[PDB]
RNA sequence: AUAUAUAUAUAUAAAAUUAUUUUAAUAUAUAUAUAU
RNA sequence: AUAUAUAUAUAUUAAUAUAUAUAUAU
RNA sequence: UUUAAAAAUUUUAAAAUAAUU
């Protein structure tokens, strides 16, 4: 199972509804804007600006996120056994998921990848900033290595 | 400490300043308007004994008295206990214990309220020097008296 | 734990009661054992205390402050009696250098009303802790 | 009383000449013991006067 | 009883137990009105005289 | 309200629920200061009109 | 008239006209067995009820739709219910019943599930498992009562046939109306009526054994048990409280709605909070006086110590100042169409300005109209809306914040800009504190922490044993055992003799599930965990535990909540004072492992790392394990077994838990769920909820308060306030009292703004807080308004009794027992004392017989503690319930009437020529063998269960068995070691005074009868109980037990009126006023509760602690045997080297025993002379220390002399005179010793060669 | 009282009677306390002003 | 592949605080006294 | 005739669900 | 010369009733 399957089943998917956000935060007035606003001049965003932005990412992933992750692992549970991804323990454990809960880790640096990429919705930087995102929502806990 | 601005001011007017006279006067009416009714003058002095009981460090708790008169030795096979008597007849009636804070509260008023101590404190009709229970009631009017 | 496997002594409070159960009758002789005793601590602290004789640069065992006559002594009383024999018995063992003038304010703050001493000012006057002392600046000129 | 002052006199006789041997002990054994427990040892003694 | 059996906390400094005991009854401005009504007793006094 | 408003903006510019750095409620006694707003006119008098 | 007809003698005995008698109490049971139902809702029939219980009912409540439309069937297989308006609508619904029963076959008109629809549900249909599943929901919420509704009922016709009462002490009739303005009455017997319609049967449904046969109309639901059952419960209110009728029309209004809407336990859950909203937390806008108690906390606060000082008036500026409750009452009231009740409400209590007896039964009234039931709903759907619930963590620990792995955990950088670090400093504090203490290194302390978690109640071991099956490891199963299955005695039997690297794979098993219903919350939820997930939990216990009592100190958990948490809230809420009521909303599914528990496992791994550096701990390796924790290194680090078991419960923790669900109400549902939510069956979890909740307060009033606001005012109320001076919580709750300043009570905007504050500090980390400032107290499900406690009457329904399950109910009579609790709790809430004495005497008869019949003298029932009314022509209501129960309240009761009583005896017939020192010359003996004052008597005293007996295991297996166990006890050398050396020196020297000396070899042979115990009785007991009760029915007695025959030597004398201890217009507990004349009576002349004074007599020799097997009876009487006997010292400590003692320990305990000569012990053993249940409200300690006087009044008497060397007689002797005063009505009076026939010597004399007898 | 020693003391027995007495000398000494005695909670027009 | 009757066996429901009540023959026999 | 206590003696150990096998019918 | 203070311990392990988290 894909790790964006359990996303991409809503009329505004996860992601359309995630970038929208930018409505909330005080002005920004537009995507590239807030992918200004937050990280400057590189990565490593600004962690009182990343939490600004998380306290609005979080509601939508409580409670959107979770109850559609719920009834999808039960639908998917019950046609077979399924290797399932995920962007966060916390998406797992939230959505009440069954089954072996295996946390992994790449030898590489994840966050090149999402600039080396390009046709994906929003801009790379938003892929990013999605990326620290689920990395703050993540419970911390041993990764151990994918291999 | 209260503090006070220390520049140039925009000349308030703030009248609260009055002579002696104006306020002797004042003082005499009011003693007027009380005089001889004692239910004009209690909640005064009530007033002031809950605002001192909540201003005072100070603490009441008879286990002193009990701690006290516990470690005097008397002999299991008599019929007269002194440490005994007085741990009885020292837990005041009605358990108030109050007529502290009203009589140290009435010394700010002794022209026109005068607090005496209630003749039920007294020996019952005589008492007697043959008395234990009867001689503990003389202690506590001798050590009450001067307050 | 090492002087627990290598030493031969071993101890016995029923020598107190053994020597206390032969008097004829506030009670003197239930006093120290039978009723002033933690009931948890057994006698490791005897030789925690023998082991901090050889550590008295970094450490120095000194008596808890729960094992004071609480507030004043009033040598009227029993209970305080005892518990000034059991500190005087204990003071000389432990390694802080003041536990001599603990020793003798114990017995001073318990005698406060019927024996005065002059004091060297007026914060630590007779009636303080015997605890509250233990720098050498604060032993009394008397 | 004069009968709780001769028990307490009495006691404190007693208690005078209760037959212990930690005293003996502490000055005849313990350092003996103490001494041989030094040297095999982690951390040596630190000691000041 | 009172007298007999007092007692202070054991963490008594006088002068941090005042300074926020007597606090909060200096905020209030009651005991300057009260003057006002003085002046306008006085007044009327002299007045019907 | 100019002073409450600068503070206000403080925390926002430093991104935190409350400003370290405020310009209202400080320990000194301001109560005489002053600012130029529309109620008063270049005459000295009052701006209702 | 019928009722009349059948027992006017028992309506003259109980309402205290004709004297008692044993004869018309047996008539009257026979005329409540012999009597049907048909007859009962008849008698209702002949009530005339006037206007006033009249009312509208909505039609709507009879027509119904089907169920069909309410449930569905998930993608899992599951049968869920289907909601319709919010998450919440999840309970039984109102549908109708009819048309899936099938006709019982005695009873035409009574049916149960048809055996159709079972059999296809358990097939696999659809439908039909929806059916089943609605049937049996339903069945269970209709039987949620402890007996049938009709019987109370006609026990309410009883008492109520009786009319008005007198009042000994007002001295005229009460004014309470009679049955016809009962508008409970009127709405049961109408509802009864419309439902039965034509059919000759009346009942609506007849409660049984199995389960509920309804009655087969047209015109029935599934919403009218729990409303009958409401309406009964406010019928017994009104008639023996006094609740106004203007009130009780209001509850019968809702209970009306709720059973007229969608489902009715989810009307009364949404509808849960219009009284107390409207009436308690919206009292007082506008004082003009009234009297409050003048409490002053003594300084060390923390022990909980008070004063009583006075009553002082009230005045206007102590109005009620909190925010106001009007728009979110109003629109709860219209979003649910009650606006007229709510409107009502808050008119009518605008009315009150005076802190009055009056008000406070206004609000006692106002809050006894909410229902009390049991809301029920099924399993898979509390597993499925609770256990989905997630913390909502909006400022989550930076991830950089955490060093590398140490094994299974992470640390806290010490630089961490997070507010978790005031959390990792308590909880690294506290962890090495516990360590460095001695005591946790002994096997004792081991054992008994082992020992701690081994109970008969189930740990779930089956998916223990199949999760040990799957790595390949036996385990013995004890064939033929009558011991019980399912208990973590046959678990830790199991897990004797197995490693810990075997046993440790079932830390990761899952967990069985339980269930249990409650009054206005939502259903329970339960889970035990297995013995290995118990023993693993252990630092995590013991580290909160340190910090409850030693370092936070603020909870009031292991005190008791009579004598330090009640005058808490009358301190809290007296006026110049406020309180704040803070609470948790779902505290288990707020501690999780991001935030909570990855923080204090790193601090408890770290904290015990220094002074337990190699040693193992309850039964747990020294394992290793590498860390990472410095950047750049990387070396395998030893650790200890206190760690090792951290890593474990790291491991478990990190993942959630997973609950096998297998509901028997819907066929087809037996899942297993996973969460996060932290258990509720852990040993550590009602303490480390504390400790995070006193934790969290603290670095929130020390840190996050004054970091976030900026005026001064509320600067300076957080800078004032402390933990452990302003704060009080247990678990979930909590409460923060805010001290008056000079200038009165503290202001209302900065407390208000500090409120929103905390709300604001709960959800940066995952808690909710759910604040209530408005003017009233609440701790522990007890209010307070001005001080004055208010007893919440709808939480203790008189009928409600739960059952989580299908299994039937305990065979009379087991229902004594409750019944008597029933009494009892009626006791403890004020209520009309001749009305509620009255009604249980009517009660205590319609449970009194049973089928060769078996029946209960009323004398029983007065020894159990029901107070008498008018027996051997004495005045009418002369004896109050204060009366204790046993021996000293037979005492008490009978002291007081003695000449009257000995009298009547000779006044008929009983005479002859023996002068008893009691009785005079009636012959006693043969008339209260003939009146059965004996058999009640010594009936009572024989039990009511069935005791479970051996059934004769096999020997082989049984003696494995209890090896195997004694093998788990004692694991390490050095327990096994000392009870063997205490054993050698018992056979040297204690060879021959005792016979079985106890010692730690005997705790197995106490789990082994604690697991048989545990299962069913059989029918061989059953039988067994009735034929030995109906033989100490039928025997002929010749005096009372040798205790009270010895008590009956002594005389008292009542000479004097107690001055009083409390103002007498001060109300100290609501209901309880001058209507309630004896009640305030000894309310106001006893006094309250201030004091602790616990342990009367508890003394023992046995002063350690040993393993829960054990007990101090057998430590006792060998060491009280040995001391009496004057055996050698070294008998003593090897009796307590045997009974698991270390050398000195043992050795310190036997000089113990030495000092502290045992005449005090041998009576404490002899005698079983307590305080009763009701006096703990009362101040009885000062009532034994000064107002009851050994020496008599005018003297001595040579008599009453005792001798020196006896003075434990002093005991007994204030036993009885504070007994004989509390009995009486009236005030409490001094009461002097009068005559001991024989003499003090004499009945020294008496008892002593008692005490010696051991 | 009067009545009460007339009745043979070793024979007393409960009753209404008795409850009435204790009842009365109860409310006595309630009665005749000093400040029970000088006592309200309600404010009249004069100690109000 | 099934249905019914019978017999056997198995699985399932917790922790803590508070207060009250109960937990040294199992039985018989001989000699002693007493009560009904 | 019964019971209580005294000394001794003796024996003595204390509801829903599922699985399996038998039988009868299809 | 006679009398007398007597110990206030615990956290008491399990089974039933009631209250609570
Ligand atoms: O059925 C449970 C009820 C609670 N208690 C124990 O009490 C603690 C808290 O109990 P709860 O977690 O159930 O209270 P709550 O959140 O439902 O409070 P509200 O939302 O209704 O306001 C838990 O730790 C649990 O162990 C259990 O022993 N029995
Ligand atoms: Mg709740
Ligand atoms: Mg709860």
């Amino acid at each position: 199972v894909d790790s964006d399957e359990v996303g991409e089943q809503m009329e505004p998917t996860f992601e359309h509804a995630v970038m929208e956000i930018y409505k909330g935060i005080a002005g920004v007035d537009s995507l590239d804007d807030l992918t200004k606003w937050v990280l400057n001049s590189d990565l490593v965003p600004h962690d009182d600006r990343l939490g600004q932005l998380f306290q609005a990412f979080l509601p939508l992933a409580k409670d959107l996120l979770a109850p559609m992750a719920r009834q999808f692992y039960d639908n998917s549970m019950s046609e077979g056994r399924l290797l399932t991804f995920a962007h966060a323990d916390s998406e797992l454990l939230n959505a009440n998921y069954f089954g072996h809960l295996l946390r992994l880790k790449i030898p590489y640096i994840t966050e090149v990848n999402l600039m080396i990429r390009k046709n994906r919705e929003g801009g790379e930087l938003f892929q990013l900033v999605l990326s620290y995102l689920y990395k703050m929502y993540a419970t911390s806990a041993q990764p151990k290595w994918f291999g | 400490t209260v503090t006070s601005p220390y520049a140039p001011s925009v000349n308030r007017l703030m009248p609260y300043r009055i002579s002696n006279a104006e306020r002797q006067i004042s003082q005499i009416i009011r003693v007027m308007n009380i005089g001889n009714n004692a239910t004009v003058i209690q909640p005064v002095l009530q007033d002031i004994s809950v605002l001192l009981q909540r201003i005072s460090p100070l603490q009441i708790d008879p286990t002193i008295i009990s701690n006290t008169m516990s470690t005097v030795s008397e002999s299991t096979t008599q019929t007269l206990s002194p440490a005994s008597s007085i741990l009885g007849k020292l837990r005041p009636s009605n358990s108030d214990f109050s007529s502290f804070r009203v009589a140290l509260a009435g010394w700010l008023y002794n022209g026109v309220v005068t607090t005496v101590i209630d003749d039920s404190s007294y020996p019952k009709d005589g008492g007697s020097v043959t008395s234990l229970e009867n001689l503990w009631d003389f202690f506590i009017l001798a050590l009450a008296l001067p307050l | 734990v090492l002087l627990q496997r290598i030493s031969p002594l071993q101890i016995d409070p029923t020598i107190i009661s053994n020597t206390m159960s032969t008097v004829s009758e506030l009670s003197p002789a239930s006093s120290i054992l039978g009723k002033l005793r933690p009931s948890n601590s057994d006698f490791s602290s005897f030789r925690v205390a023998l082991a901090g004789w050889l550590y008295n640069g970094v450490v120095t065992t000194v008596i808890d402050d729960s094992s004071y006559p609480k507030d004043g002594g009033s040598v009227t009383s029993l209970e305080n009696l005892w518990d000034f024999f059991i500190l005087a018995l204990a003071l000389p063992l432990t390694t802080d250098p003041c536990a001599p003038v603990k020793a003798f304010m114990t017995l001073a703050n318990m005698m406060v009303g019927f024996e005065t001493i002059p004091m060297d000012n007026q914060i630590y006057t007779q009636s303080r802790r015997a605890s509250a002392f233990s720098t050498p600046h604060t032993w009394p000129r008397c | 009383t004069q009968s709780l002052v001769s028990s307490m006199r009495g006691t404190l006789g007693k208690l005078k000449l209760i037959k212990s041997m930690t005293p003996m002990y502490l000055q005849q054994l313990a350092p003996v013991e103490l001494a041989v427990i030094a040297p095999m040892l982690p951390f040596p003694p630190f000691q000041v006067p | 009883v009172a007298l007999l059996s007092g007692k202070y906390p054991p963490d008594l400094v006088t002068n941090v137990w005042y300074a926020d005991a007597i606090y909060p009854m200096y905020a209030d401005t009651e005991v300057f009105s009260n003057l006002q009504r003085d002046v306008i007793t006085c007044e009327a006094v002299q007045t019907l005289v | 309200d100019e002073a409450d408003d600068a503070t206000k903006k403080q925390a926002k510019d430093t991104e935190k629920a409350k400003a370290q750095v405020t310009y209202s409620d400080t320990g000194i006694n301001n109560a005489n200061e002053l600012s130029r707003s529309g109620n008063v006119d270049n005459e000295g008098g009052s701006n209702q009109k | 008239s019928m009722i009349l007809t059948q027992f006017g003698p028992f309506i003259e005995s109980i309402s205290g006209i004709t004297d008692q008698s044993n004869d018309v109490f047996e008539n009257a049971a026979k005329a409540f067995s012999m009597f049907t139902r048909s007859d009962v809702y008849k008698a209702l029939d002949e009530i005339p009820f006037s206007e006033d219980a009249m009312l509208p009912i909505p039609p709507t409540i009879y027509t119904k739709p089907s169920h069909d439309s309410y449930y569905y069937i998930d993608a899992l297989n599951r049968v869920r219910r289907k909601t319709y308006q919010g998450p919440d609508d999840v309970y039984v619904p109102n549908c109708s019943i009819v048309e899936l029963l099938e006709p019982h076959e005695t009873l035409t008109s009574y049916g149960r599930l048809s055996e159709a629809i079972e059999n296809r549900a358990k097939d696999g249909d659809s439908q039909a498992r929806i059916a089943t599943t609605y049937g049996r929901i339903a069945e269970s919420q209709a039987r949620q009562i402890k007996a049938p509704l009709e019987k109370f009922v006609l026990a309410l016709l009883v008492a109520e046939a009786g009319g008005s009462l007198y009042d000994p002490v007002l001295q005229k009739y009460d004014e309470i109306p009679g049955l016809s303005h009962n508008c409970p009455l009127w709405c049961f017997r109408e509802i009864c009526r419309h439902i039965s319609g034509p059919l000759p049967d009346r009942a609506p449904y007849l409660y049984l054994s199995a389960g509920v046969f309804w009655l087969m109309s047209p015109r029935m639901t599934s919403a009218i048990p729990p409303l009958l059952s409401d309406l009964v419960n406010l019928a017994i209110l009104q008639q023996t409280a006094g609740l106004d009728p203007s009130l009780v029309r209001l509850g019968v209004q809702i209970c009306l709605h709720a059973a007229a809407s969608s489902s009715y336990a989810w009307f009364i859950l949404k509808t849960k909070s219009i009284f107390p909203q409207n009436t308690l937390h919206s009292m007082y806008e506008s004082l003009e006086g009234g009297y409050c108690p003048n409490l002053e906390w003594l300084e060390p606060r923390s022990d909980y110590k008070f004063m009583y000082m006075g009553a002082m008036p009230l005045s206007t500026k102590y109005a009620r100042s909190a925010p106001s409750n009007d728009k979110k009452a109003r629109e709860l009231g219209e979003k649910y169409g009650l606006s007229s009740v709510v409107s009502e409400l808050r008119r009518r209590t605008k009315t009150y300005s005076k802190h009055d007896f009056t008000s406070v039964r206004y609000i006692r009234d106002a809050m006894a109209c909410t229902s009390g039931i049991f809301l029920v709903r099924t399993p898979t759907e509390t597993v499925l809306q609770e256990y989905t619930q997630s913390p909502e963590i909006k400022v989550p620990i930076p991830q950089k914040d955490w060093t590398g792995p140490i094994g299974e955990i992470r640390i806290l950088k010490d630089t961490t800009s997070s507010i978790a670090r005031y959390l990792y400093r308590t909880w690294y504090l506290a962890a090495a504190r516990m360590a460095a203490q001695p005591r946790t290194w002994d096997p004792l302390f081991q054992a008994i922490m082992r020992s701690q978690y081994v109970t008969a109640r189930g740990g779930s071991g089956a998916t223990l044993r199949e999760s040990l099956y799957a790595i390949n490891v036996s385990l013995p199963d004890f064939k033929g055992l009558p011991v019980k299955a399912a208990t973590k005695i046959f678990q830790a039997a199991q897990l004797a003799n197995l490693p810990f690297s075997h046993t440790s794979v079932a830390i990761l098993a899952d967990t069985s599930m339980g269930l249990r219903n409650q009054v206005q919350r939502r259903p329970r939820s339960i889970m035990p965990l297995n013995v290995p997930q118990q023993q693993v939990s252990a630092p995590h216990t013991l580290t909160a535990d340190y910090i409850n009592y030693h370092m936070n100190l603020s909870t009031t958990s292991g005190s008791a909540v009579i004598e330090k948490v009640i005058p808490l809230g009358v301190y809290a809420s007296s006026p110049p004072n406020q309180s704040i009521n803070i609470d948790i909303s779902a505290c288990d599914a707020s501690i999780t492992w991001d935030f909570f528990l990855s923080v204090i496992m790193a601090a408890i791994h770290e904290g015990v790392a220094s002074s337990s550096i190699g040693k193992p701990f309850m039964g747990v390796p020294a394992s290793i394990v590498n860390d990472e924790s410095v950047v750049g290194v990387r070396a395998a680090r030893p650790i200890s077994g206190m760690q090792n078991m951290i890593q474990h419960l790291s491991k478990l923790y990190k993942r959630g838990f997973s609950y096998r669900v297998n509901d028997s109400f819907s066929p087809g549902n037996d899942f297993t769920h996973m969460t996060t939510t932290f258990p509720s069956g852990s040993t550590a979890t009602s303490t480390e909820h504390t400790a995070n909740n006193s934790t969290m307060m603290e670095t929130f009033l020390t840190v996050w308060g004054p970091e976030h606001t900026d005026d001064p005012d509320v600067l300076r109320l957080m800078k004032s306030l402390t933990i452990q001076r302003n704060y009080v919580c247990q678990g979930d709750d909590g409460l923060m009292i805010i001290d008056g300043n000079t200038a009165g009570k503290v202001n209302s905007e900065t407390i208000q703004k500090m409120l929103e504050l905390i709300s604001k500090y709960g959800e940066e980390f995952g808690w909710k807080y759910d604040i209530a400032y408005d003017g009233t107290a609440e701790y522990l499900k007890l209010y307070f308004i001005f001080g004055c406690r208010i007893p919440n009457l709808s939480r203790h329904p008189i009928v409600g009794k739960e059952r989580a399950n299908s299994s039937a109910e305990e065979p009379w009579p087991a229902i004594l027992d409750q019944i008597m609790g029933i009494f009892f709790n009626g006791v403890h809430d004020g209520l009309q004392w001749q009305r509620w004495i009255r009604y249980s005497w009517a009660l205590c008869c319609a449970f009194s017989r049973q089928r060769g019949y078996l029946q209960y003298p009323m004398w029983s029932f007065v020894y159990w503690g029901l107070p008498l009314v008018k027996v051997f022509g004495s005045d009418p209501w002369i004896f109050s319930w204060y009366m204790p129960t046993g021996d000293l309240g037979m005492y008490s009761w009978i002291s007081l009437i003695r000449p009257l009583m000995t009298r009547w005896m000779v006044a008929n017939g009983y005479v002859t020529d023996k002068c008893s020192p009691v009785f005079g010359n009636a012959d006693y003996r043969k008339c209260f063998n003939e009146l059965k004052l004996y058999q009640g008597y010594y009936m009572a005293q024989l039990p009511r269960n069935p005791k479970k007996s051996g059934r004769a295991a096999p020997r082989e297996v049984r003696e494995q068995f209890t090896q195997a166990l004694s093998d788990y006890l004692m694991q390490n050398p050095e327990l096994k070691s000392r009870v063997l050396r205490g054993r050698s020196e018992w056979e040297k020297y204690g060879a021959g005074i005792i016979h079985n000396p106890p010692s730690l070899f005997d705790v197995p042979h106490k789990w082994y009868q604690g697991a048989q115990e545990a299962a069913t009785a059989t029918r061989e007991e059953l039988a067994e109980m009735d034929e030995t009760l109906m033989r100490a029915r039928k025997h002929s007695y010749s005096s009372f037990s040798k205790l009270l025959e010895a008590y009956l030597l002594v005389k008292w004398r009542m000479c004097e009126a107690r001055e009083p201890s409390v103002d007498l217009r001060l109300p100290l507990c609501a209901g309880i006023d001058p209507l309630n004349s004896d009640p305030f009576l000894k309310m106001v002349s006893v006094g309250p509760m201030l004091q602790s004074t616990r342990k009367y007599f508890a003394q023992t020799l046995f002063m350690a602690k040993t393993v829960s097997g054990l007990d101090v009876n057998a430590i006792d009487s060998a060491l009280l045997r040995l001391r009496t006997l004057g055996a050698d010292k070294k008998a003593l400590t090897a009796q307590l080297l045997m009974v698991g003692l270390q050398e000195s320990e043992a050795d310190a305990l036997a000089g113990k025993i030495m000092l502290q000569d045992v005449n005090t012990v041998q009576l404490a053993r002899v005698v079983n002379l307590a305080v009763p249940d009701t006096w703990m409200s009362l101040d009885f300690d000062t009532m034994f220390k000064h107002h009851v006087k050994l020496l008599p009044k005018d003297g001595r008497h040579l008599n009453t002399d005792i001798p020196p060397r006896m003075g434990w007689l002093r005991a007994i002797l204030r036993f009885l005179g504070a007994g004989m005063a509390m009995t009486a009505t009236g005030v409490a009076v001094d009461i002097y010793l009068e005559d001991i026939h024989g003499g003090g010597r004499s009945l020294g004399q008496r008892f002593m060669t008692w005490m010696r007898q051991e | 009282a009067h009545v009460a020693s007339h009745g043979l003391h070793g024979n007393m027995t409960l009753t209404s009677s008795e409850i009435q007495r204790h009842i009365t000398e109860f409310i006595s000494s309630w009665q005749n306390h000093p400040i029970v005695q000088v006592s309200a909670d309600v404010e009249n027009r004069k100690t109000a002003q």
